[PDB]
């Protein structure tokens, strides 16, 4: 039972540019110098492969910690930039007065080559590139009413970025912690729950209560942002705050006497949306963050660090074992306290799932004022966080495989929960593959059969709502229970969590903030498609992880490495056997799945939720054609791809001409990726030989010998350009469409 | 002693060699009557990454 | 110091500086002599 | 200048379709302008854009461009004296510049090949020597002509590595 | 005392199988062992009979209730003729499998999990598979006809 | 099965033999090289064709070469 | 090495079972046996998947492929510095001494080995395939 304490080596590495002058210092093969042009790609590929640089885990941990400091400095630079642009290059103050009709914009282009046309008529006597990041909605929900506040926090963010870089330099060059510092996971959880999430949520609840809540209440009442009292005048002047919310006239006495019901005016459980702004009630969000803060503060006292109270996570792992799982979770504490890649796999998986949940929960329960009404930012946020989630999950698989090849020790995992998974990986993969086939056959024939029947002129034999009812009865049941939650199972809630469950469509300024979402047969089919695509991505990734060390084809695959191209053309051909290549295909399917998720989201919202109420029912964007057309591949091709592409392809001569140019360019990059994907190194190397002959003819032969990309690098470039082109095509399409239609 | 002296640059005449028609320094020549006694060292690496190999007396020129 | 200069002389940093300057000059020429479809005569 | 019609292309200056193109763009600009009050900065920016469009269209009229049925200028690249500024002169400028770039590269690669460790200097560029060779490459056409005449531009066949065939 | 359930196949941990509550449970084992395919001492023809009857009986139903003529009054007759046609196709598949599959000696024997040496299944032979195919054909056609009868007869069918 | 051929440029470095995952290659005495040993491929039937020997051969061009031919069970590397 | 070592009934390594073991190929066609002498009890990695404990003294292990047996033996030699031999076992019940096939590991030159599949020429001296046209030749390599 080691005592948790602070441990450091003083001045472990001097601060010097001698390593900057020498590329590839971190390695041994790259340190000697470039013999061939492969060396550049090798340098960049293993730039952040700290495990392959040094054997000792202490130096790796220090490198990771200071690299995290550098990333956080980069993120703070990005935030400083966004706030600074929102201050000197935006119409945030104009948008504040008319958020329903002024398009948010925080980027203005220089008028050089005729690109000034990209400065669109976004309103407010302003021109610029309309933004979809939702930053304006975030600032309004945070209570920012002036550009000076944006400038002030931007400068703060820049200072914090400098501090983050200084902290990384300090914790690598001056005060690098020892390995026993990083391995204090109990303390880590205690702090990252109570102090990062707990105290962070408490701080944000306090901000929301004292700054965002009064300012946004005045904005809701119709008060001009330039007439609202400043935030310090609300936080400090208790009479001013109590004028808006009379519970503040009682001070902290109800808080400290457990008379918390007196705070019910500014700490509510209303549920639903603000009818004026179309966002979540800010009293609800303040109460939310308060309870989250309390829950995390309590949960951060779970683990024992230096005083006997608390848990030891090793013990609670090892005590969980059973008749089917052998020794159970024994040895996993060693895995996750002596392998960075294992932790990275778990954390990336959970981060990716979380980003996905974030997208779902933000479209369905818009947390910001005038966010739902701005359809472009809502679609953009959903699609963005979906893509981030899918990428993070693919990385989680990759780092799981990396751990499995490199840091997995059979001695410390004899009969534990991991070794038994490795002992029936054949059953897992075969059942998953069977599931994957089943799912694909059924779901695709649900679309292909419909295509065939429609083409044969047999709509009564289709799987549409009219012909054959494949109703998602279970999802409709969940919708019903959630719409009736505020009456029986959530009695203190004044309303449902989202209006998507049912009843009382929410409209702000004509356009619909939120509308109950129905689920017909097209929703059934597309959701089973989603499950199919997820299950195939999981098949690929889990097969890569489980067969990372060995297989019946290659038993000695662990020593071949995590990232090797093949084992040769023998055994019939051993291409793409490495778990890295599984992440390649895994990445591909991930992309494919997300492409369907975001297409379903965009079409369903344009057809059945988004629109404008005019007193004579809803006028949706596409007119509700999803329910009757999204049961056929032809329907998606025609009524979603072909129909909604008119905005992006006819965007030339307007501010969306940039989106049209990116649409074409991303198409090109995707097709360009097909070059790297469909070809192989041998051809390109021979072409290089001919070109090198041509150069040697004129004595232009480089000292660094030209080489074709490695096979792994060729696959890497292919998947990277494919993902770039596909996603940027969808990005340009979605943004141009949703900005033009509004 | 037969073949090129040590240190001289020899033009490779083996058609299949990566350094065909290129010049390489002679490191050593084996006098025990082996088939490929001439060890030639090369500034530039082949596709396998090696900088040297063995040649016969008729596969080099100086 | 000198090593940092050597670091600057590396291929990526030098490519970035050279293309930054080149883009700058080309942009300035397209600002002061804009919209040039052909060489006038 | 007034250019003769060529290849069934009328001059852009006297082309009605060119005037229609100008008119259309200017009207679009006006429409964009109308929503902005004149005092605000977008109004002045749009007026400057309109000015820029007018002077561009005027310059294209005077520059001896031939327009088609569509109404947009068309380039004559066959070598015609009346349209040499379309391709020949910028073509000569490109050939001069590109040959400068290539000759600076060839000179640096040949000079670095004499270094003790040429491949390290290939990625860490000796900036003073590099710039010296770059500015010496101003006279690329001359030096290339010297290399061609002296036979040192092109390496002989025997020295170059080739396939066994 | 710390009982482990999942065990290797027949106690040999070097064969590609594991005995689990899905494979070696007494109820599962008794159900599967009592199915006609696993009655190796019974004549292949009669095992094929029951097989065909069960299979041809159920396989008709999808064609009845989801076929092209499901709405028409002739839905049942169409579905049963579809089922009979599928039985004929499966008979062809069985005949070709029986012709091709059993061409090797298979010198290795077979034993039970208790270690009792037992004779090979007569079904697992060319002539035995032919007899099984004939039993399949008779059983499948009888089962299809029975499904037709029951759709025309059964009181609560709709 | 595949065909594996050893050529007289072999220096007897043994790397082909050490790289073989199926024990196809072996070192035999030989007077042709300095090291005094040449590789051979007696157990050619076991050659899966993975070409690890060619990857591990330092001599230019390769002294060991694998030519993929008739595919058998062992050559296909099947556990079934 | 007067005679190849015979194959006794030696204890197998402790293993909880796996789905990666012998398939029907062991029954119909062949399977391979790896036997090695262990200096001490230790945990090794199965080539099929999972972790097993080898017993002190002789051990016997049956695997689907020669490649699996040789990979595991190479692990034992390079890490634990053990000695092992491989057998091929047919369904008829005749085993077959396989590794090293000489009593000497192939990487070490041993007297009595005869060169098989050796071409006494360089790779470029092979004739062209057009010269062996319409002949029962595998290729230029076999002439
Ligand atoms: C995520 C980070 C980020 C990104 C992508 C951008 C992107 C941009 N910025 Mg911003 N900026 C940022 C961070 C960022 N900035 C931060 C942290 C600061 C404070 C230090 C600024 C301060 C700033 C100013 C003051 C200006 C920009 C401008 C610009 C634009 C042109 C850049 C330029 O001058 O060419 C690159 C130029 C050189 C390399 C020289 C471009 C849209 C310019 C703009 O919008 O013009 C209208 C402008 O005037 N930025
Ligand atoms: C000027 C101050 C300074 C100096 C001289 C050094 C010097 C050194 N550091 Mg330290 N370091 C510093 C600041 C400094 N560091 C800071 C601020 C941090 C926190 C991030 C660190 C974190 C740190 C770690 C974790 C490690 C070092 C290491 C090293 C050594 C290797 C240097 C090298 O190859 O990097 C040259 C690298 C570059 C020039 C690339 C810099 C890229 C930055 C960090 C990322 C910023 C974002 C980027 C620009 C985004 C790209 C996007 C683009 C495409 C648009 C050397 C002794 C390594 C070592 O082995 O030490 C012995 C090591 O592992 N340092
Ligand atoms: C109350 C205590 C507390 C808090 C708030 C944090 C917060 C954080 N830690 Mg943790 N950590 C703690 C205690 C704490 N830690 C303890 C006790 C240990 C030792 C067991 C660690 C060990 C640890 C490791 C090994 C790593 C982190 C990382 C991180 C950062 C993750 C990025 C993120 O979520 O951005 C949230 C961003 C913000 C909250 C913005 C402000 C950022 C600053 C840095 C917050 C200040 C926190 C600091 C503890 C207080 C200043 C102390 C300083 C003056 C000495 C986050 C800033 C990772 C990281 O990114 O490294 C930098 C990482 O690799 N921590
Ligand atoms: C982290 C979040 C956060 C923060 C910072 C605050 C902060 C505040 N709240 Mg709020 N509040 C929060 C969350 C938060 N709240 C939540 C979650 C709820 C819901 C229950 C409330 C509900 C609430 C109510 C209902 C009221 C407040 C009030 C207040 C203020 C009273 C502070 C006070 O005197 O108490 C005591 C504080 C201290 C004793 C600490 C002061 C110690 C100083 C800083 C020590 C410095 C000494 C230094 C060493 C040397 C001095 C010299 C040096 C400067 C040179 C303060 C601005 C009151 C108010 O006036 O609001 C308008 C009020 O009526 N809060
Ligand atoms: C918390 C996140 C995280 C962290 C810390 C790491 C860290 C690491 N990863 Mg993991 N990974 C992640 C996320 C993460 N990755 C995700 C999300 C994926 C899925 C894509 C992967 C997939 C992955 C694979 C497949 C591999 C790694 C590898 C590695 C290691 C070396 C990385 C390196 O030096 O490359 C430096 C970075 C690069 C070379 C990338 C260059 C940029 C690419 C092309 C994308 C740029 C796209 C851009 C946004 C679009 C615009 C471009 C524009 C300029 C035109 C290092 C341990 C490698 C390894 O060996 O592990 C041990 C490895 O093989 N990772
Ligand atoms: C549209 C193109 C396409 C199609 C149809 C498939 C189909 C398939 N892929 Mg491939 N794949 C593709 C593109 C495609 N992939 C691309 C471009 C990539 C990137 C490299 C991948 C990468 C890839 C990997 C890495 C994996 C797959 C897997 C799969 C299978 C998933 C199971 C499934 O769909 O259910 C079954 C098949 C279908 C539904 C396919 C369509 C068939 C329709 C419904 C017709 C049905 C029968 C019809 C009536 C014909 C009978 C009559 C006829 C004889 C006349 C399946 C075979 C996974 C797999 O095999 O495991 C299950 C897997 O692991 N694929
Ligand atoms: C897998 C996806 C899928 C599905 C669900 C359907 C479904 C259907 N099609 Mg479509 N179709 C599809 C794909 C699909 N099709 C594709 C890809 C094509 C090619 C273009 C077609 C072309 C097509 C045509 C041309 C026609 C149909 C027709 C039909 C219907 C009757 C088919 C029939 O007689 O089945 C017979 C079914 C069976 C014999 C068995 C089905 C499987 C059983 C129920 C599985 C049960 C397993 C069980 C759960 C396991 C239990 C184990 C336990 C004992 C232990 C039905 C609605 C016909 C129609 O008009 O009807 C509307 C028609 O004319 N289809
Ligand atoms: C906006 C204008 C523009 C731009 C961006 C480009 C861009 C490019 N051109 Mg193009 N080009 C243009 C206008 C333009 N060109 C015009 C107007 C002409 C007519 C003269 C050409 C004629 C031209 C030719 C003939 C070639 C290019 C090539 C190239 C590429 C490399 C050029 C270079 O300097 O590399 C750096 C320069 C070097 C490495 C030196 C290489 C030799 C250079 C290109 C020419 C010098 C040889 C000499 C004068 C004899 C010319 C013989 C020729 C008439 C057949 C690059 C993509 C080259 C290419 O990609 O082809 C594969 C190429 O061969 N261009
Ligand atoms: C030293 C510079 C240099 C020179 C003089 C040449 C010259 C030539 N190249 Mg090569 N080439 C170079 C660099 C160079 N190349 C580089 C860096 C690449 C990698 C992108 C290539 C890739 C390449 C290919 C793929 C092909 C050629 C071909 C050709 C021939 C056609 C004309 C041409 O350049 O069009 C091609 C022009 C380009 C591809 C543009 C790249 C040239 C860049 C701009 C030069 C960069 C170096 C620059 C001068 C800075 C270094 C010096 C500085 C530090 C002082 C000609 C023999 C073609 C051939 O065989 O024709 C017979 C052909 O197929 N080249
Ligand atoms: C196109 C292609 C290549 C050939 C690509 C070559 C080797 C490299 C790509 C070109 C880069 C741009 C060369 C780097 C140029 C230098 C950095 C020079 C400076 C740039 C100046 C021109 C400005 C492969 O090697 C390959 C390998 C495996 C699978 C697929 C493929 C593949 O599709
Ligand atoms: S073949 Fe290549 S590797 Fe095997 S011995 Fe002869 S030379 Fe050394
Ligand atoms: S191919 Fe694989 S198996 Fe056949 S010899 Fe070369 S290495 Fe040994």
């Amino acid at each position: 039972i080691k005592t948790v304490k602070i441990v450091v080596d003083r001045d472990p590495v001097p601060t010097s540019f001698e390593k900057w002058a020498k590329p590839g210092h971190f390695s041994r093969t790259l340190a000697k110098g470039p013999a061939t042009t492969t060396w550049v790609w090798d340098l960049h590929a293993d730039a952040h492969d700290f495990d392959s640089h040094t054997t000792d885990l202490e130096d790796i941990s220090r490198k990771v910690f200071s690299a995290h400091f550098g990333q956080l400095g980069v993120i703070f630079i990005w935030l400083s930039g966004m706030y600074f642009h929102g201050a000197r290059f935006s119409n945030y103050e104009a948008w504040l007065s008319d958020p329903t009709h002024i398009k948010p914009s925080a980027q203005v282009v220089w008028p050089i080559v005729g690109q000034e046309i990209l400065n669109g008529d976004v309103g407010g006597g302003f021109q610029g590139v309309q933004i979809t990041s939702g930053f304006f909605q975030l600032w309004r929900g945070s209570g920012i009413t002036s550009e000076l506040q944006l400038y002030s926090t931007a400068i703060g963010a820049l200072i914090c970025a400098g501090l983050m870089f200084f902290a990384g330099w300090w914790h690598y060059h001056k005060a690098a912690p020892k390995l026993e510092w990083f391995q204090n996971v109990e303390s880590m959880m205690n702090h990252h729950l109570a102090g990062l999430l707990g105290l962070g949520s408490l701080a944000w609840a306090g901000h929301q209560i004292h700054i965002a809540l009064p300012v946004n209440t005045l904005l809701d009442a119709g008060v001009d942002p330039k007439e609202i009292p400043l935030p310090h005048e609300f936080m400090l002047n208790r009479a001013l705050m109590a004028e808006l919310y009379p519970s503040f006239a009682k001070g902290l006495t109800p808080f400290f006497t457990f008379n918390w019901t007196e705070y019910s005016d500014f700490l509510t459980f209303r549920g639903g949306l603000n009818p004026v702004t179309g966002g979540l009630w800010l009293t609800d969000m303040a109460h939310h963050h308060l309870a989250i803060a309390v829950l995390f503060l309590v949960a951060g006292h779970q683990y024992r660090t230096n005083w006997g109270i608390g848990h030891s996570m090793k013990e609670i792992l090892e005590a969980h074992k059973g008749p089917f799982t052998g020794e159970g979770h024994k040895g996993l504490y060693e895995i996750l306290t002596t392998s960075w890649h294992a932790q990275l796999a778990i954390n990336l998986a959970l981060m990716g799932s979380l980003s996905i949940i974030v997208s779902h929960h933000m479209y369905s329960m818009p947390p910001y004022p005038y966010l739902a009404t701005d359809y472009g930012t809502q679609l953009s946020l959903f699609t963005h966080h979906m893509w981030i989630g899918g990428f993070c999950i693919c990385g989680a698989a990759a780092h799981a495989a990396i751990f499995m090849v490199r840091d997995y020790d059979p001695a410390t995992n004899y009969n534990n929960v991991l070794d038994r998974v490795l002992r029936h990986r054949d059953a897992i993969i075969s059942h998953l593959n069977w599931v994957c086939i089943f799912l694909g056959f059924h779901s695709f024939g649900l679309y292909i059969h419909n295509d065939t029947m429609s083409a044969l002129g047999r709509p009564q034999d289709m799987f549409s709502d009219t012909a054959i009812q494949l109703q998602p009865i279970f999802a409709q049941f969940v919708q019903h229970t959630h719409a009736l939650a505020p009456e029986l199972t959530a009695p203190t809630a004044a309303g449902s969590t989202s209006a998507s469950w049912g009843g009382d469509i929410v409209a702000v300024g004509g356009k619909i903030a939120m509308m109950p979402i129905s689920l017909g047969t097209s929703d059934f089919m597309v959701h089973h498609i989603h499950a199919f695509t997820i299950h195939v991505t999981v098949l690929i990734l889990l097969k890569g992880v489980l067969f990372a060390r060995s297989s019946r084809l290659i038993p000695d695959k662990a020593n071949l490495g995590f990232r090797f191209p093949c084992d040769g053309p023998g055994r019939g051909g051993t291409c793409q056997v490495s778990a890295w290549d599984h992440v390649f295909l895994g990445l591909f399917w991930m992309y494919n799945s997300i492409s369907i998720v975001i297409f379903h989201f965009s079409w369903k919202m344009q057809s059945d939720v988004w629109g404008s109420v005019t007193g004579n029912g809803v006028s949706h964007i596409t007119g509700g054609n999803f329910a009757q057309s999204a049961n056929t591949i032809n329907g998606w091709l025609r009524d979603f791809l072909w129909a909604q592409s008119s905005q992006v392809i006819q965007s030339y001569g307007s501010a969306l001409s940039a989106y049209g140019l990116i649409f074409l360019g991303a198409h090109f990059i995707w097709a360009f990726s097909l070059m790297f994907l469909f070809s192989g190194r041998g051809y390109w190397q021979e072409l290089i030989e001919s070109i090198v002959w041509a150069h040697n003819k004129l004595k232009v032969a480089p000292a660094i010998q030209p080489r074709a990309l490695s096979i792994t690098q060729g696959r890497a470039v292919g998947v990277a350009h494919y993902l770039l082109g596909g996603i940027a095509t969808t990005w340009s399409f979605f943004l141009a469409r949703i900005i033009a239609v509004g | 002693q037969v073949g090129p002296p040590r240190g001289t640059m020899v033009k490779i005449l083996r058609p299949e060699s990566y350094w065909f028609n290129d010049y390489g320094k002679v490191i050593s020549v084996d006098q025990t009557g082996v088939r490929y006694p001439v060890v030639v060292r090369f500034e530039k690496v082949n596709y396998a990454g090696v900088s040297t190999n063995n040649y016969a007396l008729d596969e080099v020129e100086y | 110091m000198k090593n940092f200069q050597i670091y600057l002389s590396t291929a990526p940093v030098l490519a970035a500086v050279w293309f930054t300057v080149l883009a700058g000059i080309l942009i300035e020429l397209n600002r002061f002599f804009p919209d040039a479809l052909s060489f006038p005569l | 200048r007034d250019v003769q019609p060529y290849a069934g292309l009328t001059p852009c200056k006297t082309s009605k379709a060119f005037a229609k193109r100008e008119k259309t763009e200017l009207k679009a600009l006006e429409k964009r302008l109308k929503k902005y009050d004149p005092e605000s900065a977008p109004a002045l920016a749009l007026q400057a854009t309109m000015e820029k469009t007018k002077t561009r269209f005027a310059n294209y009229g005077e520059s001896g461009l031939l327009c088609g049925k569509d109404g947009l200028p068309h380039l004559i690249v066959d070598g015609n004296l009346e349209h040499l500024g379309e391709f020949a002169i910028p073509g000569l400028g490109f050939l001069y510049v590109a040959g400068w770039i290539g000759y600076a590269g060839r000179s640096y690669i040949q000079e670095n090949k004499t270094a003790s460790k040429p491949t390290e200097g290939e990625i860490i560029i000796d900036v003073p020597k590099a710039l010296g060779l770059m500015f010496q490459a101003g006279a690329w056409p001359l030096l290339a002509g010297l290399e061609l005449k002296n036979g040192t531009l092109t390496a002989p066949e025997s020295e170059i590595t080739v396939s066994p065939r | 005392d710390k009982v482990q359930i999942v065990k290797p196949i027949n106690g040999d941990p070097f064969i590609g199988m594991l005995e689990t509550p899905v494979t070696s449970s007494p109820d599962v084992a008794n159900f599967l062992s009592n199915l006609p395919a696993y009655r190796t001492g019974v004549a292949p023809l009669l095992r094929g009979v029951e097989v065909g009857l069960a299979h041809g009986f159920f396989v008709t139903g999808p064609f009845i209730k989801l076929g092209p003529l499901r709405s028409t009054d002739a839905a049942e007759l169409a579905g049963c003729l579809s089922g009979a046609g599928l039985v004929l196709i499966l008979t062809a598949c069985l005949s070709i499998y029986g012709a091709t599959a059993f061409q090797r000696e298979e010198v290795v024997g077979l034993k039970t999990l208790s270690g009792r040496t037992i004779a090979k299944d007569p079904l697992q032979s060319s002539e035995g598979w032919a007899s099984f195919t004939s039993g399949w054909l008779v059983g499948g056609l009888s089962g299809v006809a029975w499904s037709y009868v029951l759709t025309q007869v059964l009181p609560y069918y709709s | 099965s595949h065909a594996v051929k050893i050529y007289d440029t072999c220096i007897g470095c043994t790397q082909c033999v050490r790289a073989c995952p199926t024990d196809v290659l072996e070192m035999v005495p030989w007077d042709g090289c300095k090291a005094g040993q040449i590789a051979s491929a007696p157990r050619t039937e076991d050659c899966v064709g993975c070409k690890r020997c060619e990857a591990a051969c330092p001599t230019d061009f390769l002294s060991v070469r694998v030519y993929l031919g008739s595919e058998t069970t062992r050559s296909m590397g099947l556990a079934y | 090495w007067t005679a190849p070592k015979l194959d006794p009934n030696t204890p197998s390594p402790i293993f909880g079972g796996s789905t990666g073991g012998l398939l029907r190929k062991a029954q119909v066609e062949e399977f391979y046996v790896l036997t090695w002498e262990a200096k001490k009890e230790a945990i090794f990695e199965m080539p099929t998947g999972g972790a097993a404990i080898m017993r002190k003294g002789p051990n016997l292990l049956k695997l689907a492929r020669k490649e699996q047996c040789l990979a595991l033996l190479n692990t034992f030699r390079s890490k634990m510095k053990l000695d092992g031999c491989i057998y091929r076992v047919f369904p008829s019940g005749e085993v077959q001494y396989l590794h090293p096939k000489d009593g000497v590991y192939p990487e070490k030159v041993n007297k009595g080995r005869v060169g098989a599949n050796q071409n006494m020429r360089s790779i470029g001296k092979n004739t062209n395939p057009a010269k062996i046209k319409f002949q029962g030749k595998l290729g230029p390599f076999e002439v």
